[PDB]
C-alpha cells in the first residue's frame, strides 16, 4: 500500500497538519482501514544515542475519509523549533504497517493563511495602487505573489512577486476593470504557499477624480486629480479644462499637469461652502476643454472658527460655556464633539489640541447655542477646549481653547443697597453689601437716576474695593431718587454683576423754608367800628422757598398788652382776627418738618399811622388789556416808606380782590394781567412803614 | 512666568477658599477648642514652616478628605490639587533642588474614623484646614 | 447484647423520639440488624385487668444508621397525658429480641427547643438586659439557664438559671465585649434540657448612651444617659460634662446622677430642629470634664403639626380633605398617611386618634397639596382624621382633627338670576331660582355694578331664605347693570356658593322724555310773500330731557282755520314749512318709547303783532373774544312777554346764525362764545307774546 503524505504546519501555528492520499485508487473499498499516528515531542537536545522508549511517542487518530486521512497533530508554539519525531501505525485487514520514524520542524514547514485586506486604491499620480493586509500573527516573513488582471480593450494578465504589502500598477485606465489576488508564503525555508485571497475588482471610471472628495476648512487648500478620457481617447491634461460647479470654469493657472493624463486642479485658501440648493459642497469638474464630464469631485468647506463663550458663578461653583454651531448646519450629517483637556497649569500661550481629552456633553438650547457646565471646576488649571466635528468626511477639530475661570467670572449684584439724603448736607448717600468674593478686589459701579416713567440714570464707578458706602450730589433735593449698583474685578478680569434693586430714597424735609409767605389784609369792620375784622390772606411758598415742603402755617401775633403770641393757621392761607389794640404786629411764619421760615415778612396795623398819606397822585393809564401803569408821586415829607402795595379789584366785586407788594421806591408800574375796560376799577396804592400802613391812594 | 504674579495669585486663591470654607461652613459655626478623640491623623497643633512639611500635610489633607463624600468638598479637592501643584512650582522658584518625594500614608484609621463619626470628621477637618492655612497665610510673609 | 435508649418528645409535640446506641462499639459490623417499634395509645382508662390483645399495636420501623437507630412515634397532641404502652422488637442474624412492655406520658418527657430572640440591651442605670422569647407553642413551663461570658478587663464567665425571659446584668463595662448563651428545660418533670443556644454577644464602647437615639417634637421632654471610661478608668458621673453640638455645654441643673458611673442628662420643651449645614439634629456629647469621646448621642425633635382642607360638595355625595406636606419635607424617607376613624355620631369636641382608624388615599395636585376625596358621605357623621407619617426611626401622627360633611357643604350657585328694570318705579329688580339645598336653610348674596369694563360692584345681602327675588334703588336708569346672586347656608355654616351668572340690565325707556326741545325759526322767504318757510331749528334732547331716550321728533301746528295738525320729524332737528295764516304755533314733542314728551314750548307767529316791537334798545359790548353783553331797554308798554329770544350771527355769514330762549324779565346778557373781532355781528333781539312774535331790535 502506498500514501503520498503531504505535512505542514496550520497557519495559526498550534496544529500541524498531515494529508494523505493512498496510491492508487480503489483497491479497497469495503475495509476499515485504521491510520495512527505516533509522535514525540523531546524536550532536551542531550547527545546521547539512547533510543527513545517506546512508552514515550503520544498516538493520535487521523481523520480518514474516502478521499484521504487527515492527521492532526497538536505542536506547542514553545516546540516549533524542535525536533518533532514522527512515525505511521497503519492497521487494514488485520494487517499493520508501520512507517519509518520521521524527523520535522513544524516551524520550517508552515502554510500562512491567504493575504486579507485587499484594498485597492489610486495614487496622485494616476497609477494603480495595489494594497494588502500582512498577517500580524506570523513570526516570520512573508513573500506574496499578486495577479491582477487589467479589463481594458486589451485584456492582460500580470502575476508578479512581491515581498511588500502593496504593489503598483502604472497608467491607471480610464473605464477600465482590475481584479487582484495575492497568496503569501513564508520567505525563509520551505515554506508552503497559502491559497489565493478573494479576488478584488477595482472598475475605472472614464474621468477619474483622485481624490474624488475633499473634506476641507475656510482658508485651506484641496487638490484634485484627474484622468480625463472622451470615448477611447485619454484626454490630455493640457487639455483638461476644470469646472467648479460647472459655472465656474477653473483658471489653467490653477491648472497642474501631474502628467500627460493626470491633470490636478488645487483649490487654496478655500471659502465655506455655499449651500446650493441640496448641495453642501463645490462640486469640482474635470473637463476636457468644454466638454464637461457627468462626474465631478466633491469639494467640502467647513467653517471650524466657533466661538466658544465661558463664564463662572458668583458662588464659584460652576463654568458655563456656551458656543453656537451656526458654521456646523451648512453640512448635514456632521457630529460635533466638544474635546477638553484640563491642563493642570494655567493656560499655554497656545492653546492645542491636547491627545488626552475628555468628552463633553452639550446641550442645544431654544436661543441655538450650546451651554457647557464643568463642574467640578479647577480655579487654576487649564481647561484646554476645542470643538470635534466629526464629519463622514472626516473629523474637524475646531482651534484649541484654553480657558482660566478666574477670568470668566460674572459678580453677584451686592445686596440690601441703600439711597437716602444726608440731612442738612443734601448728599444722597448710598450704601451696599458686598457679596462674597476672593479678594474682595471689586470695583462697583453704580447707576442713579430721578424716579419716573423714564429714569435718565447716572452713572459712577468704585475703584476703592475697600469703601462700603459713598454721598452723592444730587439736583433736586425733594424728588425720588432710583439707585442701581453693579459691581465687577477691579483688574477687569471676570464680568459685571446684575445690577442691584432700585433703591429709593425718601422725601423729607432737609431744612427749613427759607422765607416767610407774602401775606396782605382783607380790613372787615365798620370805620367808626373800634373792633375791626382783619382777613389775612398770603399764599402757598413755591418749592424754592419751601425747599421740599411747609407742614403748616403759623400767624405770630405781636402786641403791647398781649406781647407776642402765635397762632397756627397748618394748611390754611387766610386769617381773620379782630383788631383790638393800637399796634398790632403780625407775621406768618412758614413751617415745615424741621421748623418754621427762618425770614418772614411782617406787616403792623395801627390807628394813628392808618390816618398818615405818603401818596398825592395816582393815575391808571391802560397800556392794553395785558397791562396797566400806574404813575403815582410819593410825599416830600421824609417818610421811611418800607414798600407800596397795589391793590386792585373791580367795582361791584367783592371777590375780584388782588393785590402786590411793590419796593416803596417804585413810581411807575407795569400790572400785566387781563384787562376788561367795560368794568370799573379801584386801583390802590399803599404806603407801608415801620408804624404801619399809612392812609392809602385809591383811584377808580 | 514672573513669580509676582504667583504669588498674588496663591494669596488670592487661598483667601477665595476661605471664603468657600467660611459660608459652607455657615451652618457649621465652631468651637476651636474641643478635641474628639479619632483624629489625631490630623496634625495642625503645630506652626507649619518648610515647603516639605506644609506639601505633606496638605498631601494627607488631601488623602484624608478623599475619603469624605461631598461635591462642595470636591471643588475644594480641586482646588487643593491647584495649590499643592503650585507649591511645588513656588518651591521650584525658590530655586532650591530639594528632591519632591511624596506619598507615604496609611489609609486604616482614617477608614475606621470614617466608618464611625463621618459628622464630626468633616467638621473638624473643614475648622483645621481653615486654621492651617491661616497659619500658611501668616507664614507666606 | 445492650442499647442505650433515650426518649424524649420533641418540641412540637407531634413526634417522640427515641434516641438508640448499642453498646459495646462494634461488635457487629456487617449484620442488617431490623429494629421495629410496636405502640399503643388505649383510649378508655377501665379498670380490668384484660391483657392487650396482639392485633393492637402499631408497629414502627426505625432508621437504624451507623452510629444508632432513631424511632420516631407519631402522638396526637389529644393522647400527650395517656400511658404510652410500647416494646422494642429488635432482629439480628435470625434471632429476634423482644423487649418488656414499658409504660410512659410523653408529655411528662418532653425535650423543648432552644429560646430564640437572644438580645443584650442596656437599662437607663447602666444595667445590661440579656432577653430573649419565650416559646408560646409550649403548653408547660420552662427553666432557662443562661450562661454569660463577661470578656470586659476582667473576664467573667457565669452560668445562671433563670425561669423568666430576661436577665439581670448590672453596671455595662466601658470598653468590653460579652458572650451569653441560654438553654431552657421543662419546669415540672423529668425536664430534658435543651441545646445550648447560638451565642448573641453585644461589645462595649468606652462611652455608651442609653437610649443613643431620641426622635421626639416641639415641647417635648427627654434624657439622654452615659457612661464615660477614661482609658482603663470609668469616668464617674460626678466628672462628666456633657455637650451639645460641642458648642453648647449643657447646664449642670439639666444634668442627673443615677450612678456615680453613669451621667444622665435631662433637657424639656424642645422647639424644632435646624439643619446645619446638610446636618440635621442635636449633637449631644459625654464628656469628662473637657476629655469628649468621639462618640455621641443624637437628638431628633420635630415640629408635629398638619391640617387638611375637607369640603362637603353641594350635592352631598362627598367631602374632598386637601392638605399640604410641605411641613413634612424636612426628613427623607418619611412617609406619609391620613389615617382617619369615622364615628357613628357627631364631632367630639377633642378629636382624638382612634385606634380603629382606616388608611384614605390622597392625591398630589399639581397645586403641591394631597387632595383625600371621601365617597359616599354621611352628612351627620363625624370623621376623625390624622396624618400619620413613617419616617425610617418611627411613626408620628399629625393632631387628630374631626370634620362634619355637613359643616363643609358649599351650595350649588343661585339659577335663573335675571336682571330688570321695574317701569315707573326704577327699581332693580333681581329674580333667581334657588338651588337644591336641605330645609332650605340658604342666604343669598346679590352684587350688581354698572356694565362696562370696571363694574363698580354694590353687594347686597337676602337674609330671608324663602325670597326668590329682590328690588335694588338705582339712580341711573338707562344703564346696563351686570347682577350675580351667590349663596351660602342660612346658617352660615360650610362655604359661600360661588356668584351665579351675570345677569344684565336691558335699557329702556323707563319714563316719557321730561320735556320738549327748543326750537327757533328760520325765515326763508321775503316779507312781500304772504306765504314764508319757517324752517324750524332745534336740538337734541340731553340725557336729562330724554331720560332714557328720544325716539322721536314731532312737530305741532296749530292754526285758526286748519285747527291743529302734527308732523312727525323723528331725529332730525329742523323742520322748514310755509306760513301761510295770521295765527300759527308750533310744539315739538320729544317721544319716546313710552310717549311723547310732557313739558313743551310753544311759538306763535302772528302777522298783526310782527309788527309790535317790545324792545326800545338793543346793544352790544364786547368784553372779551369769550364774551359779549348784550343790553336793551323795553318799551314801557304793559307788555305780557313771555321770554326773550337773542339771535346773533357774522353778518355776510347766512350759516352763522345762532338763537338763545332767554326770560323777558333780562335786560342784559352776556354771550359766551368765540367773537372775532374783525368779524361784524348782527343781534337780534326778538320780543315773544303769547298770541305771535313781536318785532324785533337788530344791532350789527
Amino acid at each position: 500500500v502506498n500514501w503520498d503524505i503531504e505535512c505542514w504546519m496550520k497557519g495559526d501555528l498550534t496544529l500541524f497538519i498531515c494529508h494523505m492520499e493512498p496510491l492508487p485508487k480503489n483497491p479497497f473499498k469495503n475495509y476499515d482501514s485504521k491510520v495512527h499516528l505516533l509522535y514525540d515531542l523531546p524536550e532536551v537536545i542531550d547527545d546521547s544515542p539512547l533510543p527513545p522508549l517506546k512508552d514515550s511517542f503520544q498516538t493520535v487518530q487521523c481523520n480518514c475519509s474516502l478521499r484521504g486521512c487527515e492527521c492532526h497533530v497538536p505542536v506547542p508554539r514553545a516546540k516549533l523549533n524542535y525536533a518533532l519525531l514522527m512515525y505511521l501505525e497503519i492497521t487494514s485487514a488485520g494487517v499493520s504497517f508501520q512507517s519509518p520514524l520521521m524527523s520535522l520542524q513544524p516551524m520550517l514547514v508552515v502554510k500562512p493563511d491567504p493575504p486579507l485586506g485587499l484594498h485597492m486604491e489610486v495614487t496622485d499620480d494616476g497609477n494603480l495602487k495595489i494594497s494588502w493586509d500582512s498577517q500580524t500573527m506570523a513570526p516570520f516573513p512573508l513573500q506574496y505573489q499578486v495577479k491582477y488582471l487589467e479589463n481594458s480593450t486589451i485584456v492582460r494578465e500580470a502575476a508578479e512577486i512581491v515581498s511588500a504589502t502593496s504593489l503598483l500598477v502604472d497608467s491607471v485606465l480610464p473605464g477600465s476593470s482590475y481584479e487582484v489576488q495575492v497568496r503569501s508564503k513564508r520567505l525563509d525555508g520551505s515554506g508552503v504557499w497559502s491559497d489565493w485571497s478573494s479576488p478584488q475588482v477595482f472598475t475605472t471610471q472614464d474621468v477619474v477624480y483622485f481624490p474624488p472628495k475633499i473634506l476641507t476648512s475656510v482658508g485651506s487648500n484641496a487638490s484634485f486629480h484627474c484622468i480625463y478620457k472622451n470615448e477611447n481617447q485619454i484626454i490630455s491634461s493640457k487639455q483638461i479644462v476644470w469646472w467648479r460647479n460647472l459655472a465656474e470654469k477653473i483658471p489653467e493657472i490653477q491648472y497642474s499637469i501631474v502628467s500627460d493624463r493626470v491633470s490636478k486642479v488645487t483649490f487654496s485658501n478655500l471659502k465655506a461652502t455655499r449651500p446650493r440648493g441640496k448641495f453642501t459642497y463645490d462640486a469640482v469638474y474635470c473637463c476636457n476643454e468644454q466638454a464637461c464630464h457627468h462626474r465631478y469631485a466633491e469639494l467640502y468647506v467647513i467653517d471650524v472658527n466657533i466661538n466658544i463663550s465661558c463664564e463662572t458663578d458668583g458662588y464659584l461653583t460652576k463654568m458655563t460655556c456656551r458656543w453656537s454651531p451656526s458654521t456646523i448646519q451648512s453640512l448635514v450629517g456632521s457630529t460635533v464633539q466638544l474635546r477638553y483637556h484640563r491642563r493642570s497649569l494655567y493656560c499655554p500661550d497656545s492653546p492645542s489640541i491636547h491627545p488626552t481629552s475628555e468628552p463633553k456633553n452639550c446641550v442645544l438650547q431654544r436661543d441655538g447655542f450650546y451651554e457647557c457646565v464643568f463642574q467640578p471646576i479647577f480655579l487654576l488649571s487649564g481647561y484646554t477646549m476645542w470643538i470635534r466635528i466629526n464629519h463622514s468626511l472626516g473629523s474637524l477639530d475646531s482651534p484649541p481653547t484654553c480657558v482660566l475661570p478666574d477670568s470668566v467670572v460674572k459678580p453677584l449684584p451686592p445686596s440690601n443697597v441703600k439711597a437716602e439724603i444726608t440731612v442738612n448736607t443734601g448728599l444722597l448717600k448710598v450704601s451696599w453689601e458686598k457679596p462674597v468674593f476672593p479678594e474682595n478686589n471689586l470695583q462697583f459701579q453704580i447707576r442713579y437716576g430721578l424716579s419716573g416713567k423714564e429714569i435718565q440714570w447716572k452713572t459712577h464707578e468704585v475703584f476703592d474695593a475697600k469703601s462700603k458706602s459713598a454721598s452723592l450730589l444730587v439736583s433736586d433735593l425733594c424728588a425720588v431718587y432710583v439707585v442701581q449698583v453693579r459691581c465687577r474685578r477691579l483688574d477687569g478680569l471676570g464680568y459685571w454683576s446684575n445690577w442691584s434693586s432700585p433703591a429709593y430714597t425718601l422725601v423729607m424735609d432737609v431744612k427749613v423754608p427759607m422765607r416767610g409767605p407774602e401775606f396782605w389784609r382783607k380790613m372787615d369792620g365798620d370805620v367808626t367800628k373800634k373792633e375791626r375784622n382783619v382777613t389775612l390772606l398770603w399764599k402757598p411758598l413755591t418749592k424754592n422757598d419751601s425747599l421740599c415742603s411747609v407742614r403748616r402755617y403759623v400767624v405770630k401775633h405781636r402786641t403791647a398788652h398781649n406781647g407776642t403770641w402765635s397762632e397756627d393757621v397748618g394748611n390754611r392761607t387766610n386769617l381773620t382776627f379782630l383788631w383790638t389794640e393800637p399796634a398790632h404786629t403780625v407775621t406768618v411764619l412758614a413751617v415745615n418738618s424741621l421748623g418754621a421760615s427762618l425770614v418772614n415778612f411782617n406787616l403792623t396795623f395801627s390807628w394813628p399811622m392808618s390816618k398818615v398819606s405818603a401818596v398825592e397822585s395816582l393815575s391808571a393809564y391802560p397800556l392794553s388789556s395785558s397791562c396797566v401803569i400806574l404813575s403815582w408821586t410819593l410825599s416830600p415829607d421824609d417818610y421811611s416808606l418800607l414798600y407800596l402795595v397795589i391793590e386792585w379789584k373791580i367795582l361791584n366785586e367783592d371777590d375780584g380782590m388782588k393785590w402786590l407788594r411793590i419796593p416803596s421806591n417804585v413810581k411807575k408800574f407795569y400790572i400785566h394781567d387781563n384787562f376788561i375796560p367795560i368794568e370799573k376799577y379801584q386801583f390802590s396804592l399803599y404806603p407801608v412803614f415801620m408804624e404801619g400802613v399809612g392812609k392809602p391812594k385809591i383811584i377808580n | 512666568v514672573p513669580i509676582q504674579k504667583v504669588q498674588d495669585d496663591t494669596k488670592t486663591l487661598i483667601k477665595t477658599i476661605v471664603t468657600r470654607i467660611n459660608d459652607i461652613s455657615h451652618t457649621q459655626s465652631v468651637s476651636a477648642k474641643q478635641r474628639v478623640t479619632g483624629l489625631d491623623f490630623i496634625p495642625g497643633l503645630h506652626p507649619i514652616l518648610s515647603l516639605s512639611k506644609m506639601d505633606q500635610t496638605l498631601a494627607v489633607y488631601q488623602q484624608v478628605l478623599t475619603s469624605l463624600p461631598s461635591q462642595n468638598v470636591l471643588q475644594i479637592a480641586n482646588d487643593l490639587e491647584n495649590l499643592r501643584d503650585l507649591l511645588h512650582l513656588l518651591a521650584f522658584s525658590k530655586s532650591c533642588s530639594l528632591p519632591q518625594t511624596s506619598g507615604l500614608q496609611k489609609p486604616e484609621s482614617l477608614d475606621g474614623v470614617l466608618e464611625a463619626s463621618l459628622y464630626s470628621t468633616e467638621v473638624v477637618a473643614l475648622s483645621r484646614l481653615q486654621g492651617s492655612l491661616q497659619d500658611i497665610l501668616q507664614q507666606l510673609d
